[PDB]
RNA sequence: GUAAAGCGCACGCAGGCGGUUUGUUAAGUCAGAUGUGAAAUCCCCGGGCUCAACCUGGGAACUGCAUCUGAUACUGGCAAG
């Protein structure tokens, strides 16, 4: 669906400098421009193909996926992407044993929706001022953490990810329950934990984007199916 | 359906500023009879709670183990640190001949008919570890056609 | 110095299967030859090819079964410092039959089970399984 | 070279009705068959690896009443002999004269035929047989002879039987008082709560 | 709203889903509908620790109340036994869980990745040799023996109806 | 390597091992046969003492040694590369 020539605009082929690559990521490398590694477009785009067609089945038998990104370039654009095809997100950073202690996480969402609750739908007011500050900073601390996540219900059926070396936690965890994990790995990353593999510029923030826009189609479609 | 054997249970101690904090920790193992086989190792304060941990642990992530009907399929060498461990197959009315922890974990894994010995470290938690490895390399003839292109008559 | 070529040709192998190299390249000999081509048979590599006129270069080409390699094992048996012969009756069975036994016998080199067949025992060679 | 002493004890040590009774009366009513004996029965705690297997081992030489060193020995010969270990020690078992006597029905209890044949009560092929190890073979008729045939314990005995389930690999007449042991019994023949296994591995130590 | 057989008493424990409040004369009064699947659905979700933190999901659950029902789960990619962690200790989940509706013959099922799997995995307790659903109009034909077929059947066609629903 | 255990370092006779190709030999190696490997014992199938131990018929085994006839991939010898 995506096309190369996009891709090449966008920065996908760029990749880190050579002294920090990954000799896993030796396949999907081309070559080495200026001492800065390139990623084999030929290689890239058909993987990507079929990671976003796995995607849209995924999402087809009403699949719940997680889109992770706590570069903090990149964290208002993956809650976007989250946002319109209405799936869950993690923007900051990752608590650690957030699926694999879920159970624990479970009843943080619980505190924060009825923090969210008591902030909206209640009306009250009258609280005393420094307990009132306290609620409002817990409030703003758990949107932060779990605000894409209040509403999944249980874990999620697959995982989309911007950075696999970043994101090891997530990944990890995502292997030891056994989620389908969609991680997009420049070449200083580790692609051993990912199954459907992407191999493109994590860093950029326009190929971000574009990765992002793509994998959120793919859902809607999904979804329309 | 499942069996669970709690292999052993110890006493393990942490020293500080007041003295001594003992807990327990607890070994076990559990299976369905057939290939399934799961340790797992829990620890608490007391012995009961920590055993119960462990059969949670043990729950979760098992290992399915491909049996010639009663035995295996093959002499198969397992090792974990110290604990280095010979299993073999045997004939239908020998019974699981193995010593200690090693038993239990076929017991569960529902072979019925083994001879096995535990060479070096005989620690059970090191030696059940060694027999899951043990277990689960075991290819079957099956599995080896598949790997090598061949039926299963090519190899018999 | 170089003693078992045989011995290194099986390394570099398993060298080759641990590492996930798709094909491992050695100095031909005919045993090294015939060995490779025993293999190939039994179905353990995907084919070897041999390459040169003054110092020919055997290349064997691993195979790669679900991810994992397939020479799961592959040990000598006979060695230069202490050699094995086996008498047909006495010849092994790898793996309870599972694997093969490489064996040099009268009638050219073999796996075990052929040899039995034969009615003919000689040198093991190595075990693969 | 017998156990002489309190027949119940060993059940209740054992835990299930070992048959050292003949069945008129029930065990539960004989003695508290589930509380073990002496001063510490009410107290049960989970016995070890190698006491289970032992225990094991004691039941079914209770049962047929074979003292240690000839279990060892039958052990060993059914070792030796090809096909399955603990079955063919089973078989072995089975194939006792006085255990045959018993299953025929013409002893109430085991301890009853072992007694009869020791008494010269029974023959084997028209020749009295006075050893209760004798290994009774396929075809062989075996009968009480006639001197022997007007006791009233006999026809008691036969009576309980007919009461008890029939094994299927004998066939007796009650009239005629000889049954013939028709082949060695198949495992599945035989009560499925005996671990041969455990009974293997004892001796496989 | 109750069950056909099992007929209350006082002193007995019952617990049930609301679902009005009819205003009658001189106020209302709550009523309740304990027959539903929604009722043991909830019952497991309580009884499983598995349940609340998504290690195994609750696919479908069908229920004849009172009489018999088969709920099909499976383990959301963990490699868990989903009848083992939702039965507890001899059944000590369900046939606990059995006694919030008063003698209900439940039966936790399997279920795969394929909907095929599920409709095979759904037809327990009963082995099917092959199975030809049509993919136009919703109508799985499964074939097997006369033995499987009569506990594929059931009763009144239970165990069809439930798999089926 | 740290648990006992790498000569302080080298050279080097005896000894051990020895890249690659062809030919030849047939010592090692393998195959088959012949002779022998006492009987008893062990093991297998039987038989006899009421059973057993015990006795006992026949087999298998005694993994070896010697000789003869082959096989020649591998190791060795010899000859050329």
């Amino acid at each position: 669906t995506v096309s190369m020539r996009d891709m090449l605009k966008a920065g996908v082929h760029f990749g880190h400098q050579t002294r920090y690559w990954n000799p896993k990521m030796k396949p999907f490398i081309f070559g080495a421009r200026n001492k800065v590694h390139i990623i084999n477009l030929e290689k890239t785009v058909p993987m990507f193909n079929e990671a976003l067609a796995e995607l849209n089945k995924i999402a087809s038998r009403k699949g719940k996926i997680l889109f992770v990104g706590t570069k903090r370039a990149a964290s208002e654009a993956v809650k976007d992407a989250a946002l319109s095809c209405d799936q869950f997100f993690v923007n900051h950073r990752w608590l650690g044993g957030m699926l694999t202690n879920w159970k624990t996480v479970r009843q943080s969402i619980k505190r924060l929706k009825d923090l969210e609750t008591q902030s909206q739908d209640g009306t009250f007011d009258k609280l005393t001022k420094k307990e009132a500050l306290m609620r409002t900073r817990e409030l703003e601390k758990l949107e932060n953490s779990l605000g894409g996540i209040k509403d999944m219900g249980g874990l999620p059926d697959a995982l989309f990810v911007i950075d696999a070396d970043h994101e090891h936690i997530a990944i990890k965890e995502a292997n030891n329950l056994g989620i389908p994990v969609f991680a997009i790995v420049d070449t200083n990353s580790d692609p051993d934990g990912v199954d459907f593999v992407i191999p493109g510029n994590d860093d950029a923030i326009r190929a971000v984007t574009l990765y992002l826009g793509a994998v959120a189609a793919t859902v809607r479609e999904g979804r329309s199916q | 359906e499942l069996q669970e054997k709690l292999i052993a249970v110890n006493r393990v101690s942490k020293t500080v500023k007041g003295g001594r904090i003992f807990s327990f920790t607890a070994l076990t193992v559990v299976g369905d009879g057939n290939g399934r086989v799961g340790f797992g190792y829990g620890k608490a304060r007391e012995v009961p709670a920590a055993i119960q941990k462990a059969m949670e642990k043990a729950r979760r992530n098992m290992i399915n183990v491909a049996l010639n009907n009663g035995t295996l399929q093959h002499p198969v060498k397992g090792v974990h640190t110290g604990s280095r461990v010979f299993m073999q197959p045997a004939s239908e009315g020998t019974g699981i001949i193995a010593g200690g922890a090693m038993r239990a974990v076929l017991e569960v894994a529902g072979v019925h008919n083994v001879l096995a010995k535990a060479y070096g470290s005989t620690n059970p938690i090191n030696v059940v570890r060694a027999t899951i490895d043990g277990l689960e390399n075991m290819n079957s003839p099956e599995m080896v056609a598949a790997k090598r292109g061949k039926s299963v008559e090519e190899i018999l | 110095s170089m003693q078992d070529p045989i011995a290194d040709m099986l390394t570099r192998i398993r060298n080759g299967q641990a590492a996930n190299k798709a094909a491992v390249t050695m100095p031909s000999s005919k045993l090294k030859v015939a060995i490779a081509n025993v293999l190939k048979e039994e179905g353990f590599i995907e084919d070897f090819k041999v390459e040169g006129d003054t110092k020919p270069e055997l290349e064997l080409t691993l195979k790669y079964f679900q991810g994992k390699a397939v020479v799961e094992s592959i040990q000598r048996v006979s060695r230069p410092g202490l050699r094995i012969y086996k008498r047909k009756d006495e010849l092994p069975k790898v793996m309870a039959g599972l694997g093969i036994a490489v064996v040099s016998t009268s009638k050219g080199v073999m796996t075990d089970r052929a040899a039995r067949q034969a009615g003919l025992g000689g040198e093991i060679i190595c075990y693969v399984a | 070279a017998r156990y002489l002493g309190p027949k119940l004890k060993l059940s209740r040590r054992e835990g299930t009705d070992l048959f050292l009774k003949s069945g008129v009366r029930a065990i539960d009513t004989k003695c508290k068959i589930e509380q073990a004996p002496g001063q510490h029965g009410a107290r049960k705690p989970r016995l070890s690896d190698y006491g289970v297997q032992l225990r094991e081992k004691q039941k079914v030489r209770r049962i047929y009443g074979v003292l240690e060193r000839q279990f060892r020995n039958y052990y060993k010969e059914a070792a030796r002999l090809k096909g399955n270990t603990g079955e063919n020690l089973l078989a072995l078992l089975e194939g006792r004269l006085d255990n045959v006597v018993y299953r025929m029905g013409f002893g109430a209890t085991r301890a009853e035929a072992r007694q009869l044949v020791s008494h010269k009560a029974i023959m084997v092929n028209g020749r009295v047989v006075n050893i209760a190890s004798y290994q009774v073979s396929p075809n062989d008729v075996v009968s009480i002879r006639e001197k022997a045939k007007k006791q009233s314990r006999v026809k008691a005995a036969l009576e309980l039987a007919e009461q008890r389930e029939k094994p299927t690999w004998l066939e007796v007449d009650a009239g005629k008082m000889e049954g013939t042991f028709k082949r060695k019994p198949e495992r599945s023949d035989l009560s499925a709560d005996i671990n041969e296994h455990l009974i293997v591995e004892l001796y496989s130590k | 709203d109750m069950l056909p057989r099992e007929n209350f008493r006082p002193g007995d424990r019952v617990r049930g889903v609301l679902y009005s409040v009819r205003p009658e004369a001189r106020g209302a009064q709550l009523f309740v509908t304990r027959s539903k699947p929604e009722m043991l659905i909830e019952l497991f979700r309580i009884e499983v620790p598995e349940i609340g933190e998504e290690v195994i999901e609750i696919k479908a659950a069908a229920r004849d109340p009172g009489s018999r029902a088969k709920i099909a789960v499976k383990t959301n990619d963990k490699r868990i036994d989903p009848v083992g962690a939702c039965v507890g200790m001899r059944g000590a989940r369900v046939q606990a869980v059995s006694t919030e509706l008063g003698g209900e013959r439940i039966d936790i099922v399997l279920w795969d990745d394929n909907p095929a799997q599920f409709v095979i995995n759904a037809m327990a307790p009963a082995d099917v040799a092959s199975i030809v659903v049509d993919e136009d109009k919703h109508t799985m034909d499964i074939a097997v023996e006369a033995g499987n077929l009569a506990q594929a059947i059931g009763r009144n066609g239970q165990n069809v109806r439930l798999a089926s629903q």
